[PDB]
């Protein structure tokens, strides 16, 4: 605990920082000017809470990792583990729907005006936000505290048997965060893609080929990002699940490397979909 | 032929110089400024979801009609902001609304050229259709009760019409005007009206008669509102030069001119309060400046409309002002 | 604009019927829906009301739980439903329509009554029962509450009616300003809060009846007693 | 509050209900404007879409309700009442190929085609459409094609210099049209040469409204 | 996720 | 035609009684000042007299 | 409706009738002799269930098939329903819970004597059952019936958009009954192939490689029941969903017969589970 | 050797064996 | 499933 603790820490304190402070920024711009009269900005505002409550849970594991003991309490314990469990499935699922959104506004448009309403988006948010409650609660439950070395331990307990239910717990949240989400951004936004090259519109001239360009850079950057954050954490730990490894520095940094992309990936998602958002860019050009 | 009305024309501009011997803007020098005059939103009335185009105000005060591209005419309730009526419309583009001084009847029109009289106080309970007016070969763009049967209408075949409700045709017809008449106003004796068009005139009309009495040409561009003040002797004007134009009835020429740099956009409506010492406008830069009619200045300014103003007039005891945007909201300024 | 009641005849104690009413002439679907009850031998009495779109519901405290009320809009007919009557509930059942924004004049359209005989809070009285009147005199009618009517936008809510001998009542006065439409001039209402006066100048052979002073102040309407006038 | 305040703020929820209802099935629908000459065959086209104010035609095609408001018969400054018309969602504008020979009736000194060409320049450069796209229609093209082979398009304007062919006189007619806009990014035309098939031309309208759709889903969305 |  | 037309509504316009424009300023300013008092717009209005009130 | 229609209905009422005589003959097996005291048999009796409360909604739909609407009522469509769509998920969720069972069984050992009890069977399935309520209590929530044509029709409606949670219906049923439980089923019994054929005790002889043989060739039957039932009408509803299709009669036989293979699978999982389970061989066998 | 045997106990519990 |  020389070099490595304080670079580990140091890595989560900025994560933390620009998570929060990118988080608030857009719940900021969106409160004090949008005011959420449109359907995309309330799943970017929704995304944007969930990314907040997602990155405020990090102090917590930042002082879990310092200290080497939970020094909060059973039921701050329950809490934070709860907020963390439920909104990673808030966030992932905020992102499946606005590709669900996207694609059915460029694929589908006839039924796009049927589904690009305020109203339909507030009841998929809520309905996605019920569905990450069954996630949500249980974890809840099953949190508390047990004394392991002399150190108080924050984590999950299950009924007998342990490994049974820990492992089913770990592949559920690896198969629906990532590879049904992958595979419904991925074959959404590639078939969004394959109707834009189709729309006439974007073709024809060199400045709609340049600006064809660019939206489809756009989408490959988020696909991209989406994937290269949340691949390696994923697969790190069923990896580490499945083989027992022994513990040695390069793994501990390879660890926490990978939870710092997971997390980095919901402190870039402002910067990828509110920022880079051109209504906010004239937002921002008129103020 | 037309030399000698060129020679008329500079004769009438000649006797103008004469007449006038002292500008009126020395004249109000005496009397203080009126000073800041803040305004605060007192109901915020909702339930379009379409461009508002005109609002006329009721003689009670607390009733009004608003005119929308939902195909709606909505009549609410200013205090309480219950909706009245809502009243389902054949044709959805409507350019004006009028209500009756008995409270009995709401008109509107628009560009299907079709002046439709609503009856509120009917037996079976629906607001139906009474009379559709019919005869006009241009939009209609404002139109007014001057009773239960008469009412004046501006078309845009640049005809004005007067209409008996009960026979259904029209009696006395006015003509005149280079170009489509946007709006006119009704003055309080109710026995003549002023009408302004886009060859930069207002013409003054005699409903008896049905002759024009006078007429200024004081506009750069064009007339967009008309407005009378309520003695019946003057008439501000809305126009699309940046500028409000004040001109009165017995002195044949121009009175006030309302101007400012910065302000380009056009003037949509313009009214008057219960005294008539406030002139309040309706522009296009988002943006409703009270003006004063004798010192020329600012005294208040209206915002919060999203999108632009299409109307505003101020009630018949003076208690309320409401102003039409096209943002799907009229707010009430006390 | 016309309401027709169905479903009378004598009925057991203790048994149900179903009563129908169809409306025409009018849009039914906008107007809220009142029952009124008469005994033979006194004045009037409420029962129910349902609102446009059955938002709201109110009964007397009376027949609670009794009587069912429904109405459907496709097929314009107000249903009553009522449940174990009892020997009290002997009485003439109308239709009433009313209408309620700012302005309107609600209580101005009554039915026409159907007959039942069954075999086994705020109190208006009227000060007067009968008052022999000569036509040609003005007439004086008063009437009292046990609750101040002035509600506070400035509404008193006292509504006139009169009741001609073997037809339907009609409301003569509303809100105690307005008169009603088809309401001559020879009526007018004066008063404050719990002292009103009816006046009545040019009397008529027609306006001979039973009038009855309503408050609409709150829920459970409760009428007068019925002032009658002679000749 | 009182009982008849509580039944009109009842009567008022239901009036807001119903306002409700009607915006959501009006958002919906798919508003046109027709635009064009009197000869153009504003008529004739629009009697195939289907198989003095405005005259209004409902029609669906593929679950897409379709508004088209007829301007033709106003013969009112049109400047003053333009305003309405921002929140379209295309312009359909059509006029006849055949209308260079034909020379104007009102005061025969200029020929229809160039009066059409300035009728595009004023609606296409108008800032009230901005990002309205014109839907571009050509009629009378087999007149056009008798009429071509009779006299050749050079005799209507001098500068032209290209063959008589019917395909080449066709696309340098539409591209006179497409070189009148001045703002080609935000602002697409469509032309089609109108055919006897009713199939046909409904199609384009259903294609031109779907891209037009894609582009407005687009703009919400934002990352046009 | 995962919790440390 | 149409210009005799217009000559003749411009004699028509042309012999009109015009008074002095000071007199009527008078009358303006007199209507202005009068009714002041009365216009609640100018005056600040009680909020018991007021029908516009926070709900 | 002259031969066509008969042939539909004799052959659903086949179905039904062997679906009903061999699950309730294996749930009178388990009641009268074994009473429930092994993890497999208890398994075994609710998969019977599962099947036995699937077919039980087989002769309402063959009744409404041959009349052409709906005469039992809103209540009744509602409890029909929700058994149906309930208790397939059931019936495939006690199938992948039996794979995992007999892929702990063989692969974990040491770990099997912790899975392998009774109380840990009865709490997995009480978990089966509760995880398909989650798809049995809203479906009983939406389905209503609707008079189309004259005819009552008894089916699920959907909150506006129609088509939006119409598809996602179809989708998140065709995902979570198909492609996780032929991907679950066939890696489990695959890797457990190859653990069975990595035991030294089942090879080594010309007996115990023929029953090395028989035991592989049971896997390898109950993986391709599994998986030629459950496929052609998963995929034809995917493919009658997406494109729209003329109504044909060979397009109405091969919808009948693949809704009657679909049946077909919870009529036979008798026949290659309990039947074929050599304990209830020799319960057989003794009496 | 031991695994082997539970392996078998298994196999005999599920009854493929 | 499916229900017809
Ligand atoms: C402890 C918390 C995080 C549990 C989840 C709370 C849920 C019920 C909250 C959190 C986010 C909230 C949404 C945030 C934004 C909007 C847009 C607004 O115009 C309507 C309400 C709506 C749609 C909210 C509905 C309720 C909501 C979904
Ligand atoms: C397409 C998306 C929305 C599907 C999401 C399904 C989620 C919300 C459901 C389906 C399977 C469910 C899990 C089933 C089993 C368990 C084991 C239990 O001890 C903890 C809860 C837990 C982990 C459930 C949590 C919620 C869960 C993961
Ligand atoms: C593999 C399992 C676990 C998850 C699969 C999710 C994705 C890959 C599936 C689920 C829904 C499927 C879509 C269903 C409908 C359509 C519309 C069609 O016109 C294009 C293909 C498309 C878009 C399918 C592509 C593949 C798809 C998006
Ligand atoms: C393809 C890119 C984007 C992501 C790659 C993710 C996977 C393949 C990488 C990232 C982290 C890596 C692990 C880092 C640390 C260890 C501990 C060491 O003692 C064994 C190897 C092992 C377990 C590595 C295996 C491979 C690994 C899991
Ligand atoms: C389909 C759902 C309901 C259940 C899925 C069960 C499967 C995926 C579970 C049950 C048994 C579990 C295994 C039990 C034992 C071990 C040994 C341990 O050192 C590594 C994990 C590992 C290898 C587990 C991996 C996950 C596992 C195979
Ligand atoms: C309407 C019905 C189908 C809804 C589901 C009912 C659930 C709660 C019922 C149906 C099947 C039942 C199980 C059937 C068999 C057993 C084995 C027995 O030794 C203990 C109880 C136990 C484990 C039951 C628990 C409760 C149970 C899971
Ligand atoms: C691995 C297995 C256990 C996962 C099973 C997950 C199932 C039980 C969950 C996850 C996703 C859920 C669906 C999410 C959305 C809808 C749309 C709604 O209008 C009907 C319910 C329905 C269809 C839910 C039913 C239950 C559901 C399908
Ligand atoms: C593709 C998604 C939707 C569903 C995937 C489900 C299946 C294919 C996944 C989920 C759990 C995974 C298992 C997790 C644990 C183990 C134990 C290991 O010693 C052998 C592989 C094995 C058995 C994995 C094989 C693949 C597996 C069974
Ligand atoms: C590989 C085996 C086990 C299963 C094959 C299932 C699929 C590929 C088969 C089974 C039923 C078949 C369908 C049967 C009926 C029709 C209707 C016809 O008008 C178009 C082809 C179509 C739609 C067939 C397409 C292919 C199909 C869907
Ligand atoms: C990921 C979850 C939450 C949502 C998934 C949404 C996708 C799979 C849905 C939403 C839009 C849907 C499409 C909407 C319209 C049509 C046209 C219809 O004629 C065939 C089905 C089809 C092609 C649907 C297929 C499924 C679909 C693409």
């Amino acid at each position: 605990s020389m070099i490595t603790a304080i670079t580990i820490m140091a890595l989560y304190s900025i994560v933390c920082v620009v998570g929060l402070f990118g988080n608030f920024l857009v719940m900021y711009v969106i409160v004090r000017y949008t005011k959420m009269k449109t359907a995309t900005n309330i799943y970017i505002f929704n995304l944007a809470l969930a990314d907040a409550l997602a990155t405020s849970t990090l102090p917590f594991q930042s002082v879990n990792y310092l200290m080497g003991t939970w020094p909060f309490g059973t039921i701050l314990c329950k809490i934070v583990i709860s907020i963390d469990y439920y909104n990673m499935f808030t966030s992932i699922f905020t992102l499946c729907t606005m590709s669900v959104d996207r694609y059915i506004a460029v694929c589908h448009p006839v039924k796009a005006l049927d589904f690009r309403t305020p109203r339909n988006a507030k009841i998929i948010n809520v309905c996605n936000w019920i569905l990450s409650s069954a996630i949500g609660l249980p974890v809840m439950f099953m949190a508390t505290t047990k004394y392991r070395q002399g150190s108080i331990d924050c984590t999950l307990t299950f009924s007998h048997p342990t490994w049974y239910w820990e492992n089913l717990l770990k592949i559920c949240v690896f198969i629906f965060a990532f590879i049904m989400p992958v595979l419904i951004i991925t074959v959404c936004y590639g078939l969004m893609i394959l109707r834009l090259k189709s729309v006439r519109m974007l073709s024809g001239s060199k400045e709609k080929d340049r600006n064809l360009r660019r939206i489809t850079r756009m989408v490959l950057v988020v696909v991209a990002v989406f994937i290269v954050c949340w691949t390696p954490i994923h697969i790190y730990v069923i990896i580490k699940a499945l083989v027992t490894i022994p513990e040695t520095t390069f793994q501990t940094v390879s660890w926490h490397f990978c939870i710092a992309l997971g997390y980095t990936n919901s402190c870039l998602n402002p910067v990828l979909y509110a920022f880079l958002d051109e209504n906010f860019k004239r937002c921002f050009r008129e103020f | 032929l037309r030399q000698e009305a060129e020679q008329l024309k500079n004769q009438i501009r000649d006797a103008r110089k004469a007449c006038a011997d002292a500008t009126l803007s020395q004249i109000t020098n005496n009397i203080d400024p009126v000073g800041r005059i803040q305004m605060r939103t007192r109901r915020t009335l909702r339930g379009h979801l379409a461009k508002i185009y005109a609002m006329h105000w009721g003689t009670d005060s607390r009733l009004l009609v608003s005119a929308s591209q939902d195909g709606k005419l909505i009549i609410w309730d200013s205090y309480t902001t219950n909706k009245v009526h809502a009243i389902p419309l054949r044709s959805s583009w409507v350019m004006t609304c009028a209500y009756a001084p008995s409270g009995n009847y709401v008109a509107c029109g628009g560009l299907d050229n079709i002046c439709s009289i609503y009856n509120l106080k009917t037996r079976e309970g629906n607001v139906r259709v009474s009379r559709e007016l019919a005869g006009h070969t241009g939009y209609l763009s404002c139109c007014r009760f001057l009773d239960d049967n008469q009412i004046v209408t501006s078309s845009g075949d640049t005809t004005c019409a007067l209409w008996d409700i009960e026979t259904g045709q029209q009696t006395t017809t006015f003509t005149g005007h280079t170009g489509d008449v946007m709006s006119l106003s009704l003055a309080p004796d109710t026995r003549l009206f002023v009408s302004g068009a886009c060859d930069a005139s207002a013409k003054l009309w005699d409903v008896r008669e049905g002759m024009c009495r006078q007429t200024f040409t004081g506009h750069e561009s064009d007339i967009n509102a008309i407005c009378f003040f309520p003695n019946g002797n003057a008439f501000a004007t809305g126009s699309d030069d940046a500028t409000c134009r004040l001109f009165d009835l017995r002195a044949d020429q121009e009175l006030m001119t309302y101007s400012h740099d910065n302000i380009i956009c056009g003037i949509t409506s313009v009214s008057f309060s219960k005294s008539g010492r406030l002139l309040l406008a309706g522009y296009d830069d988002f943006n409703c400046n009270v003006w004063d009619a004798l010192k020329a200045d600012r005294a208040g300014v209206l915002a919060g409309h999203d999108n632009r103003v299409s109307c505003l007039g101020v009630t018949d005891d003076g208690m309320a002002v409401a102003t039409g945007s096209w943002d799907s909201f009229l707010k009430i300024w006390n | 604009v016309q309401l027709v009641e169905s479903g009378g005849g004598l009925v057991q104690p203790g048994g149900s019927r179903k009563l129908s009413c169809s409306a025409s002439g009018f849009a039914f679907s906008s107007f809220g829906m009142h029952w009124v009850r008469q005994a033979p031998e006194k004045g009037l009495e409420w029962v129910a009301y349902i609102s446009s779109g059955s938002g709201t519901i109110y009964y007397a405290d009376t027949v609670k739980g009794r009587f069912t009320i429904s109405r459907d809009d496709p097929k314009n007919t107000l249903f009553l439903q009522m449940t174990s009557l009892r020997s009290e509930d002997t009485a003439m059942y109308y239709c009433v329509r009313s209408i309620y924004y700012y302005g309107s004049s609600p209580f101005d359209f009554w039915g026409q009554g159907t007959t039942l005989t069954v075999s086994a809070d705020i109190v208006m009285t009227q000060a007067t029962s009968s008052v022999p009147v000569t036509p040609g005199e003005s007439v004086s009618i008063s009437c009292r509450s046990s609750k101040s009517l002035l509600h506070s936008n400035g509404n008193t809510y006292l509504y006139w009616f009169l009741q001609r001998p073997g037809q339907s009542p009609q409301l003569l006065i509303y809100r105690m300003s307005n008169l009603a439409s088809g309401v001559p001039d020879r009526f007018s209402g004066s008063g404050s809060g719990t002292a009103f006066t009816l006046t009545i100048s040019r009397l008529e052979a027609e306006d001979v009846g039973v009038y009855y002073c309503m408050q609409h102040l709150e829920y459970p309407l409760t009428f007068g007693a019925g002032t009658k006038l002679e000749l | 509050l009182s009982a008849e305040d509580k039944a009109a703020v009842e009567r008022s929820k239901m009036i807001d209900r119903n306002l409700r209802e009607d915006g959501e099935k009006a958002a919906r629908e798919v508003k046109l404007l027709l635009l064009g000459a009197g000869e153009s065959g504003k008529s004739t086209i629009v009697k195939q879409m289907k198989i003095t104010g405005i005259v209004e035609t409902h029609f669906t095609f593929k679950d897409l309700h379709f508004k088209m408001f007829d301007v033709g018969a106003q013969r009112s400054e049109r400047k003053k009442w333009i305003h309405c018309f921002e929140g379209v969602t295309a312009i359909i504008f059509c006029v006849a190929l055949s209308d260079y020979d034909l020379v104007l009736a009102e005061d025969e000194e200029m020929n229809r085609m160039h009066e059409s060409m300035k009728l595009f320049d004023s609606i296409c450069n108008n800032k009230w459409f901005t990002d309205t796209s014109i839907i571009l229609f050509l009629n009378k093209k087999d007149l056009f094609e008798e009429k071509i082979k009779k006299s050749p398009l050079t005799i209507c304007y001098p500068e032209y210099a290209g063959s008589n062919t019917y395909e080449e006189a066709a696309a340098y007619i539409q591209c006179q049209f497409e070189d009148l806009n001045k703002r080609k990014d935000t602002k697409e035309i469509y032309t089609h040469f109108t055919c006897s098939t009713d199939t046909k031309n409904v199609q384009f309208v259903f294609d031109a409204v779907t891209d037009v759709i894609i582009k407005n889903n687009l703009k919400d969305c934002g990352l046009f | 996720y995962p919790w440390f | 035609a149409q210009a005799r037309k217009l000559v003749e509504q411009l004699k028509m316009e042309a012999n009109i009684d015009r008074i002095k424009v000071s007199k009527a300023a008078a009358d303006l300013m007199a209507y202005c000042e009068a009714h002041a008092k009365e216009d609640p717009l100018l005056t600040p209005v009680p909020a018991s007299e007021n029908p516009f009130r926070e709900k």
